[PDB]
């Protein structure tokens, strides 16, 4: 039931549906013709990738305050980029 | 005239703060409104257009400094129009402070989402500071729900009838401040209590009124609610942390923005838009 | 933004609904991330380049629409076209992201159809379309899935996410409301004059049916606006409304006529319009109040007595629009209280008191249930019943049928006892109160104390010898039935046995006071003359009559005489010989006259009476030599006189009821209107005498003229009771 | 010959507190009641109560009266003619 | 709920844990959000063994020890293969 995200580390991220779809393009694709290849994304940012989405599902029906969601300097760069496959 | 007023707030030292200035430095006049006008941010005049509910001079800039906005506390705005405060109030309470809108067309709603694609592309002030991508939902801002929560400071974006206050006083938790158009007339709604409430002025406005309900035998009364309480997107998670390397690298460097960000190992075609506003 | 060199493989073959991999679809996602992560243009071109990919799909699909000259090609072309591309339009724009559900891909895509070559594709579509449904209501076999793919079609091709009443409501909705609603509006014509109503209501509904199917195919039913029932509207109003009137006017007609075929179509239609059922209620019940009276103004006057003649040809009455309802209306509730109502106004024209009367019959031992079967007889208690729902004088099938049952029980003379018991339900079916449901549970046990005071008496006492005596003591209404208290003249045999009864009763059973009915009273003499012996069974008053021919049968006794020897008024000794000279289905009678008599009140006193020297009991019309002949006959019962000294009850029954109810509802109604009492009035007088305003206007009004009821000094329509 | 064989002695009767006195008489309590005569024939008619009535008034005030003026009952209406 | 993950070689697996629950509990809650049954698999606390399971004491998962910026680690003789450090040069922009 979970989607698998695929690093280009060769790292293996497996990450449930309820807790991936938590954003427009991650619907829009597979969603008609799980597995998501990011081979241009390392592990080491893929990683923040998946547990922001399981961030995301979790408070998705929160109350008031939303925690802030630390990322490393070295990374963000790259998480824009997989976001602009992902969000 | 409403000068006096207006002056005995800022007299009275409630703002106090630079948050709300550097949020109208950080944020470019006229980049949520219509593009067959850009201009209605800088003059005082009637800013109502289409679905386009905002009022960027006067009409906001006191709904900025009504709200104290303490970096963190959660925001809520119904009535979102295109944005402007959301980012804006977004800015004044951190860009990873929450910024939940709501809207009464889609069409708004949609041209909010392409006015922050714009921004973050075209604009002249994005590659200097920090922003928060505001969230948005559509539906009647009147029909509350039971699903809905507390927040600490809020604002109605339209107009409120007097007879129907409460469905956003009740929102409100101790120690806040909610403003609303009531009737276009512009409060500061303050709780301080379990039961006891506080009330100042703050302008007399106009303001399009919300769409009073009017639908019976069926569920859509009160079946509205609030925004979706959920956590952003990474773009805006990233890009946020992206200026922060950077804004905070500078900070010590100083002891240009766009030229820093051509040097990330990043395609043009991605920095262009995502970091340089094109050049 | 023309630039997808290596998309294109992708986009064209789904456009065009190819086999396109899953995972091709889905790398385009990547490859759209590749566009603005390795271009020069991808932020901007995307879109753009969606554009005129899509324009020159647009383009060729409408060449490959609008090239075909057929209806059926020119539809089906393009809801195939539209239908791939359609389809694709939830998946191709599903990549292509941040460019500005709500994608500009997805806006291009919808808007570039329409924008580009819908401008000039959709009349035609409209055009064959709208010819397809013309000829299709005409019997041609179109392919119904041309409007249903252009109905989603319609549906599909408004872009707006909002608001999607657009290209569907304006090129297709109003369009086939306002063509059916001018089409059946201009197709009624080849109906109206050409055929009869009923025929063309069939047209009409055939019409309107199977445009109901073919709303729910062609218009949207799930549309912000129910097009199906707008066309309903339109068509209903085009087909049936524009002949309402028409439609009516032949109801009085199909009506009055008993056309209970042509009234099928009649009642599905117009028991769908609270403005063309409540008409002909009206219409059927002015139809029986007419035709009614018709016939009831002589049949209720000129028939008077004859329960039988006068039933049936109410029956005649009742069964030729009851079949009509029956039929025309599947026995319809609505129609049966419009008959109802009618007669209201009918069958009073005095009353229809022969209904219980005919029941007697099917309740005694009569003719009528002897010469029918138990079920033929239940049958008629039933059609009776279903009379009796609407008759408006009510008390007066129960003031005969309640002195019937209570002689019928008394006398043991009742058709069957499961007869007597079947009436408990017959009138709790009527829905009578219980003091009339039960009448005959309390005559039951009436009977059981006649019997218990009977022996009483004769295990007792022993004038005549007990053993000759037969004593029944019912209660108080078995035998008052007339003023005439007469008492006959009797030998010391019976003169000294009913002071010893009174005795015994008086001292031995205190408070049960005995009446004593010399007419109901009866006894046995033994008679010896020149042809034989026989035993007369006769009536006190025939008793003492027979006393005086007893001793001197062969001597002329004038009518005078006999009164001054028998101590009898002319009433019960005319009714007491005739019995005896005039006995019905007697083959020799008792006693002789020399007179001709047309009925008991032609004899005078100057008439001679003499016994017949040649009676005996006859069997088979052969002269027997001894048996024992009962002449009692109808002296125990009422004779056709009943309706006679009734009428005066029934005429007084005809205020009576009403003020009775007016009197008891303003006991507990101190101050109400003429309406509050009028509705009052129903509830009360459903079971006694409801009768229509034409009457109880004048009903209510006697009790202010005759000081009985008080009215307001301020209005004279609420009346007003005190004490 | 002149002599009875059989003879059925029918009567009815009605409901009243004795058999030795009459309070709507003043005449043997076997025969018809004064009270319509005197003190104005005494038709008496069984009801559902089980107290009868005069038959020759409540034809007529039964819609003012329905009573029965020959006991001391109120009268429940079973038979209203013959 | 508290982030949690199950863990081996270079697979990770995205679950969570209740605050209140014991590990046989959270082998259920686990199986309940990943459809992962407990076949002889016992779940572990930041490697911490909690016993064979049904137990309580060295259960220690609060979601202020395990929030979504930072998972518990349940090893599926453990072997999971770490995240490691981005291999980037300060290069210029970026001063490390």
């Amino acid at each position: 039931m979970y989607v698998k995200l695929i690093s280009s580390d060769g790292h293996e991220f497996i990450v449930k549906r309820e807790h991936a779809l938590t954003s427009g393009t991650i619907k829009a694709m597979l969603s008609g013709p799980n597995e998501v290849n990011f081979r241009e994304i390392p592990s080491h940012v893929l990683s923040k990738v998946c547990m922001y989405f399981t961030y995301k599902v979790r408070y998705t029906n929160s109350s008031t305050e939303i925690p802030e969601f630390p990322i490393a300097p070295e990374i963000a760069l790259e998480l824009l980029m997989a976001a602009n496959f992902l969000d | 005239d409403n000068d006096d007023l207006i002056d005995n707030l800022k007299e009275a030292q409630y703002i106090r703060t630079e948050r709300v200035e550097q949020a109208f430095r950080a944020i470019d006049r006229g980049d949520y409104y219509l593009e067959g006008y850009r201009d209605n941010a800088y003059k005082d005049l009637a800013w109502k257009h289409g679905n386009i509910h905002l009022s960027a001079p006067c009409i906001y800039s006191e709904v900025m400094e009504a709200l104290k906005l303490q970096p963190g506390l959660s925001f809520l705005n119904l009535g979102s129009g295109t944005g402007y405060l959301s980012t804006m109030v977004g800015l004044i309470l951190g860009p990873f402070g929450i910024n939940h809108g709501i809207e009464l067309h889609s069409d708004v709603v949609e041209y909010a989402k392409e006015k922050l694609e714009s921004f973050i592309k075209n604009s002249d002030s994005f590659d200097k500071f920090e922003f928060c991508e505001p969230a948005f939902v559509v539906g009647n801002c009147l029909q509350i729900a039971s699903d809905s929560h507390q927040y600490d400071r809020i604002y109605c974006g339209a107009g409120v009838q007097k007879d129907h206050e409460n469905y956003m006083k009740i929102l409100l938790k101790v120690g806040g401040i909610l403003v609303m158009p009531i009737e276009d007339q512009l409060t500061q709604i303050m709780r301080t209590g379990q039961n006891t409430w506080e009330s100042k002025n703050i302008l007399a406005v106009s303001f399009a009124p919300l769409v009073q309900p009017s639908k019976n035998d069926n569920g859509k009364p009160d079946s509205v609610g609030l925004p979706p309480c959920a956590v952003r997107n990474l773009q805006d998670l990233a890009r946020i942390y992206i200026r922060r390397t950077l804004r905070n690298f500078i900070n010590d460097e100083m002891q240009q923005n766009l030229l820093r960000e051509k040097i990330m190992k990043l395609p043009l075609p991605e920095s262009l838009k995502a970091y340089l506003t094109y050049f | 933004e023309d630039k997808w060199d290596f998309m294109r493989p992708i986009v064209l073959k789904l456009l065009r609904q190819e086999s396109v991999t899953k995972q091709q679809w889905f790398d385009l996602f990547s490859d759209v991330h590749a566009v603005c992560l390795w271009d020069d243009k991808g932020p901007a071109k995307i879109h753009q380049a969606l554009k005129e990919d899509i324009l020159e799909f647009i383009k060729q699909a409408q060449a490959r629409v609008l090239s075909h000259q057929d209806d059926t090609a020119l539809l089906k072309a393009y809801i195939v076209e539209w239908r791939k591309f359609f389809t694709q339009c939830d998946i191709l724009p599903k990549p292509f992201c941040q460019l500005e559900e709500d994608s500009i891909v997805r806006k291009l895509m919808l808007d570039t159809w329409n924008e580009s070559i819908f401008s000039n594709i959709k009349n035609r579509l409209q055009d064959s379309a709208m010819k397809l449904v013309h000829a299709e209501r005409l019997g041609e076999a179109f392919d119904s899935q041309l409007v249903i793919g252009v109905r989603e079609s319609y549906v599909n091709l408004c872009s707006n996410p909002e608001d999607k009443l657009q290209i569907y409501r304006d090129n297709f909705e109003k369009a086939y409301l306002d063509s059916t609603e001018r089409f059946y509006r201009t197709q009624a014509p080849s109906y109206l004059q050409q055929n009869g109503v009923q025929n063309y209501m069939k047209y009409a509904d055939a019409k309107l049916k199977e445009e109901e199917k073919r709303a729910l195919r062609y218009l949207e039913t799930r549309r912000e606006c129910n097009s199906v029932e707008a066309l309903m509207e339109c068509c209903v109003n085009a087909l049936v409304t524009s002949f309402k009137e028409t439609i009516l006017a032949e109801c009085q007609g199909m009506i009055k006529r008993n056309e209970t075929e042509k009234l099928h179509l009649m009642f599905s239609l117009m028991d769908k319009v609270p403005n063309g059922i409540e008409p002909m209620l009206k219409d059927l019940e002015e139809h029986i109040i007419s035709a009614g009276l018709a016939d009831m103004v002589a049949a209720a006057e000129t028939i008077t007595t004859d329960s039988e003649k006068y039933v049936e040809q109410l029956l005649t009455l009742f069964n030729r629009f009851s079949k009509l309802v029956k039929e025309a209306f599947q026995d319809d509730p609505r129609f049966l209280t419009a008959r109802d109502k009618a007669y209201k106004a009918v069958v009073n024209d005095k009353c229809p008191e022969l209904l219980a009367n005919y029941c007697d019959m099917l309740l005694r031992k009569t003719p009528l249930s002897k010469k029918l079967t138990s079920e033929e007889i239940e049958a008629k208690l039933k059609e009776v019943l279903l009379v009796l729902k609407y008759v408006q004088n009510k008390d007066v099938f129960m003031r005969y049928h309640k002195a019937h049952l209570t002689r019928r029980l008394i006398l043991d003379i009742s058709a069957d006892s499961e007869i007597e018991e079947n009436m408990v339900e017959w009138l709790r079916e009527v829905g009578m109160p219980a003091d009339y449901v039960n009448k005959l549970a309390r005559m039951f046990q009436d009977i059981k104390v006649s019997e218990d005071l009977n022996q009483a008496f004769k295990e007792m006492h022993k004038a005549l010898p007990a053993d000759s005596v037969n004593i029944k003591i019912l209660n108080a209404g078995a035998w008052s039935r007339s003023s005439e208290k007469v008492f006959v003249s009797l030998p010391t045999e019976l003169e000294d046995l009913i002071p010893e009864v009174e005795e015994f009763y008086k001292k031995n059973h205190y408070g049960r006071k005995l009446h004593w009915h010399h007419l109901m009273s009866n006894g046995i003499i033994t008679f010896k003359n020149e042809v034989g012996q026989y035993d007369l069974e006769v009536t006190t008053f025939q008793l003492a009559v027979l006393f005086a021919w007893n001793q001197r049968p062969r001597e002329k006794i004038s009518f005078e005489n006999v009164k001054l020897a028998t101590e009898l008024p002319d009433a019960e000794l005319r009714r007491t010989l005739w019995s005896l000279v005039a006995f019905p289905k007697l083959k020799r009678q008792v006693l002789l006259y020399e007179p001709q008599v047309n009925s008991p009140k032609d004899f005078t006193e100057g008439t001679l009476f003499s016994v017949n020297q040649e009676f005996s009991l006859i069997k088979n019309a052969k002269v027997q030599k001894r048996g024992k002949i009962n002449l009692i006959g109808r002296l125990q019962l009422t004779t056709e006189r009943m309706r006679e000294e009734e009428n005066e009850g029934i005429v007084q029954l005809r205020i009576l009821r009403t003020q009775e109810a007016i009197i008891q509802i303003m006991k507990m109604r101190k101050k109400i209107s003429n309406a509050q009492l009028q509705t009052e009035l129903v509830e009360i007088l459903k079971n006694m005498f409801l009768p229509q305003k034409k009457m109880i206007k004048e009903q209510i009004e006697w009790l202010i003229e005759h000081k009985y009821i008080l009215r307001d000094e301020s209005d004279i329509n609420t009346f007003i009771y005190m004490a | 010959m002149f002599s009875l064989k059989k003879w059925n002695a029918v009567a009815m009767w009605s409901w009243d507190v004795e058999c030795d006195t009459c309070a709507i008489c003043r005449v043997q309590v076997m025969d018809a009641c004064l009270r319509c005569q005197a003190e104005n024939d005494c038709v008496v008619v069984w009801g559902e109560c089980n107290h009868s009535f005069h038959n020759c008034c409540m034809s007529l005030w039964v819609k003012q009266n329905n009573r029965c003026p020959l006991c001391q009952q109120d009268w429940v209406v079973q038979r209203i003619g013959k | 709920d508290v982030f949690l993950m199950i863990r081996r070689h270079k697979t990770t697996i995205f679950t969570d844990a209740k605050e209140s629950s014991t590990v046989f509990e959270l082998k259920r809650i686990v199986e309940g959000i990943l459809k992962r049954p407990p076949d002889e698999q016992r779940l572990y606390k930041d490697d911490q063994l909690l016993d064979d399971g049904k137990t309580l004491g060295e259960c220690g998962f609060t979601s202020q020890t395990a929030r979504p910026q930072a998972p518990a680690t349940v090893g599926l003789a453990l072997c999971i293969e770490p995240f490691s450090s981005p291999p980037e040069l300060p290069d210029v922009m970026k001063p490390q």
